[PDB]
């Protein structure tokens, strides 16, 4: 038997919007401001845009099969000296250029591509609050596909083994381009190292076809597993 | 059995009646190991606070010729966890006739001192105990399997809610 | 009694409460006139029967891959760049009142399966698309160590549901339980589920069917057959050209 | 599905067509405010299970004696001079389709039982009130010849229904038959039956439950359990004081 | 003349001007049907009488701890996970017109008391819940230096009101003064005060009763008894299961 309870609890914080209403670190892009001839300093870094370099946001997203959302990107930039015996540096400015698929990838930190006449670029000044941009839903499909049970190519009879071979589960449905990051400043006498942490927040989220969450450690961009295949601990059947 | 399919199966047999439990587990849907990795547990492990009733369904997977009655009990916390059917029957409970219905659902109603329980093992917000016992016994005729399996399922009722989004301990990244 | 075309079958789950339907004019991406073979292809095809034993770990099929050699449906699938279909999946498994056991039949959208190698996403097309024979789940994971001639096959572990998730949670997918003491069949009605209105049937498998023994088969003394009968529904095809002939083996 | 308080049970006889009810103001003898624990005491309690064998002669319990140690109902019973309750008695006995046998479950108002001695009415309180364990009927009457330490116990003979009446006529009492080929349970709803509106629960047992094998248990090869689940109903208590502690053994 | 159940008593303070009341449907956290024993438990129980001497420093009790062994109230308290009750506390202390002295009777919500050790919050459950006997305040603080077998008890200093606050300010709590020249009794009506609608009675003491000699007892020649009579009010209980049996001593 039960009594009458005027329930007041709501599910406001468990809406799909609220569940994803957080900035999650999806990448740590390392760049160096240094003399070009050092050959150990990366004067620019190219990171392919994805949520699969980290696990937390990946697991939350992969609770579902399909998603549709706008994205907010927040860039937190940290920098430090690498040695103390080569003087100091002036405040650095960073270029973060979005290179959509097909646009020329920079080959050098100061090549023509950084003119960014058509690529969106964010110039961030060190010490300023973390840079932020928004993008709408840009999928070429009607939703993003977290899982694609297929191939980009179908091998055909009479084709050699090398031909028609494509990775399982790899489709251009998630080809979103890259971010190219450089320090715009010419080098100081001392080497400086910077990290740009990219934080992703889905907004106006819609999701479809829920899935059981990842239970074993992720292994690659796919659903493959190799290690940690025993997540359940030991517990007696009649032990409270 | 852990980390195999066998971990989902609880074996009943046709032995003589006893009052000892078939299975026992605590009502900690986010932190009890049997419940933590259920879909409900997985969702709750992204939240700090939870409240509401739970549904525990049990499916009997023996032969059609098997008969029996079981007792499924929820004991609110604060007392010794039911060691036998005599104690368990004092709490909330349901009698399940496996011959009649292969599936039995027991609703564990929300009963708590706090308006929300934590999603960790916590004495102050402990949720109580769930146990299963033989009411009479499993009976089979000849030429019938004398051992069979039952399966347990858990879900949240429509009054269930969670609060205080948090990161889960169920996924980690190395290096 | 469920009838489609010339086929008749004599408990039922509509996945996501959505019956299969044709593309609405407001959702149609391709502009050419679609092909709608209707009864000639929208009919029940019976796959090769598999055997449930005490030691069986499970079975899996991919749709439309499992039907690629099913008469006119297969012909239309391989003659068109684009194809769309829902399904009616009818799993048939009868036993005596003295048998026991339970099967979980799960229809999984985008049922990606884990590989067998340290190389990511390395399962080749031939193994990922076995056809009507489908594949089987394994008890444990066996890494393929052959470097010269890698198997490049799935290694789907049963308790990981073949994709690194606990099998107990696979009930979040549309599903039906065949409990031998209660029923001998499961019917799942699957709408076309995809991020596109229509896609390439040969490139992409929209649905996976996973049958796992939730309770092992037992009999007082045993093996019983399981038969899948699948009817594609609301079929549409676009982009007619010469027939696709996928590489095999 | 019958629910009382926190207890649920999932053919039914209302004794004398009278549902249990509370004392009407026009029938209330005591003047103090009654105690009505409701769900805390009005709930199903499961007694210790007994075993039906081929040789079993029968079983008997007394109400409210059988529930005297059942949580808050027992506490209220022993803390009050006066108590009143109906009951829901649920006898549970399942077997296979290949078993046979029948039980007569009789609810008897004022179920007085015959003694075991030449001294009349000599059964002592401890033996007349065995509690949840109840007692068993015998095949024949055995006079207790021990003069030094007389057993002073009941000797209820089955075919005499334990009280010198033919068992075949016990069907005049409210009853239900559990025929293993037809049903596995019996439900008897007993109103409070007494010559008073309310009485002393410790002094007086309002109801007796007698379970007799009308057809002996048989199986082609056997023992099957019988479980009693009794919920007191419409409980009222009066005359609160220090707890009664009856002498035992 | 104040009557509750079968108990009658023949200046009065309602703590915070709030009479005890039952949980409103709009404030009820638990969903199961509450148990409301009413008169059987909502009645005056008389605790063991204490002795006021010239040297007495004070006395303290915890509610519901002081009533845990009080008949059906104690039974309901230990049989339920959740319990809620207000109280009527009646302190009785009569003397002659030639006696003098004054008692401050304070009802303190969440009356936490200081320990006796350098280890914080180290008072064990048995000592924190003495039952009807309660405890006494001390004149000074004595640190417990026994490392092998620490007393793990309260050391409540009277002028610190047992919790590190000046006793003179304890009048901010609901209180009554028994001034022997004016009155011989104090009545405090305490509503259920807590941060929850209902809580565990065994885990949590909602109220503390502190009786301090504001003016020492004196007589021209002396000891006089003090008797506490406490009735729980508007009792509600939830979460019935097997009885809790707390560890003692
Ligand atoms: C000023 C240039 C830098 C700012 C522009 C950043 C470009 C972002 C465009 C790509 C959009 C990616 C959206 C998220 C990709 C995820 O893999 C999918 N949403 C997965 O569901």
């Amino acid at each position: 038997q039960t009594r009458h309870v005027i329930q007041k609890r709501t599910r406001s914080e468990s809406t799909v919007e609220s569940f994803f209403a957080r900035g999650a670190c999806v990448a740590i892009i390392e760049v160096d401001n240094d003399a070009p001839t050092k050959r150990a300093s990366k004067l620019f870094s190219v990171w392919k845009i994805t949520y699969k370099d980290t696990v937390q946001l990946r697991r939350k997203l992969e609770f579902f099969t399909y998603s549709r959302f706008d994205m907010e990107l927040t860039f937190v930039v940290t920098s430090n000296y690498t040695d103390a015996n080569n003087g100091h540096a002036l405040n650095q400015v960073y270029q973060i250029m979005f290179i959509p698929p097909g646009a020329p990838i920079p080959g050098k930190w100061n090549d023509y591509t950084w003119q960014t006449s058509s690529n969106p670029s964010v110039f961030y000044t060190y010490g300023a609050p973390p840079a932020r941009i928004s993008v709408p839903y840009v999928g070429i499909a009607n939703a993003y596909s977290h899982f694609y049970d297929g191939f980009a190519k179908v091998p055909l009879a009479g084709q050699a083994s090398t031909e028609g071979d494509s990775l399982y589960g790899a489709a251009s449905l998630n080809d979103f381009g890259s971010l190219a990051v450089r320090v715009v400043n010419d080098h100081n006498p001392t080497k400086l190292t910077s990290k740009i942490r990219v934080y992703m927040k889905p907004k106006h989220v819609r999701v479809w076809c829920p899935r059981p969450p990842r239970a074993v450690p992720y292994y690659g961009p796919g659903v493959d597993y190799k290690d940690g295949l025993a997540p359940l601990p030991e517990k007696g059947l009649t032990t409270y | 059995r852990k980390n195999t399919m066998d971990m989902y199966r609880v074996e009943l047999n046709d032995a003589a009646h006893s009052d000892t439990p078939i299975l026992c587990f605590s009502l900690s849907p986010a932190s009890d190991p049997r419940l933590a990795h259920t879909m409900l547990g997985e969702i709750l492990n992204y939240y700090t606070h939870w409240a509401g009733s739970l549904k525990f369904t049990f499916l009997f997977c023996g032969s059609m010729m098997a008969t029996g009655k079981l007792l499924v009990s929820y004991a609110p916390p604060g007392a010794e966890a039911p060691k036998s059917r005599k104690e368990a029957m004092l709490g909330t409970h349901v009698i399940w006739d496996i011959g009649l219905q292969s599936s039995c659902t027991m609703v564990v109603p929300w009963i708590s001192n706090t308006t929300y329980r934590l999603t960790i093992n916590d004495s102050f917000t402990e949720g109580g105990y769930i146990s299963m016992f033989y009411q009479t016994r499993v009976v089979v005729p000849l030429s019938t399997p004398r051992k069979m399996d039952i399966l347990g399922f858990v879900s949240a009722c429509n009054d269930f809610s969670v609060r205080l989004l948090r990161d889960t301990t169920h996924i980690s990244q190395e290096a | 009694q469920l009838t489609l075309g010339n086929s008749t079958i004599t408990n039922s789950v509509v996945a996501y409460g959505r019956w299969p339907e044709y593309i609405k004019d407001s959702e149609a991406n391709p502009v050419d006139q679609p092909t709608e073979p209707d009864v000639a292809a929208c009919r029940f095809y019976t796959l090769d029967t598999v055997t449930w034993r005490k030691e069986s770990r499970g079975w899996w099929w991919k749709l439309p891959d499992a039907l690629k050699d099913m008469g006119l449906f297969g012909q239309n699938m391989f003659y068109h760049y684009l194809g769309r279909a829902g399904y009616t999946v009818h799993v048939q498994c009868n036993a005596s009142k003295f048998h026991q056991g339970a099967l979980g039949v799960f229809a999984v959208p985008e049922m990606c399966l884990a590989g067998d190698s340290t190389t990511h996403m390395f399962t080749k097309y031939e193994n990922a698309n076995p056809g009507e024979k489908g594949g089987e789940f394994k008890g444990s994971f066996t890494l393929d160590t052959n470097a010269t001639n890698p198997a490049r096959n799935f290694c789907p572990v049963d308790y990981l549901f073949g994709s690194g998730v606990l099998a107990g949670n696979a009930f979040v997918y549309p599903h039906q339980i065949i409990n031998l003491r209660t029923n001998n069949c499961a019917t799942l009605v699957l709408p076309y589920v995809n991020s596109l209105s229509i896609d390439s049937m040969t490139k992409h498998n929209n649905w996976g069917i996973a049958i796992l023994p939730l309770a092992p088969l037992d009999f007082a003394t045993t093996e019983i057959p399981i038969t899948l009968t699948i009817a594609p529904m609301c079929c549409e095809f676009n982009g007619l050209r010469n027939i696709t002939v996928p590489r095999t083996q």
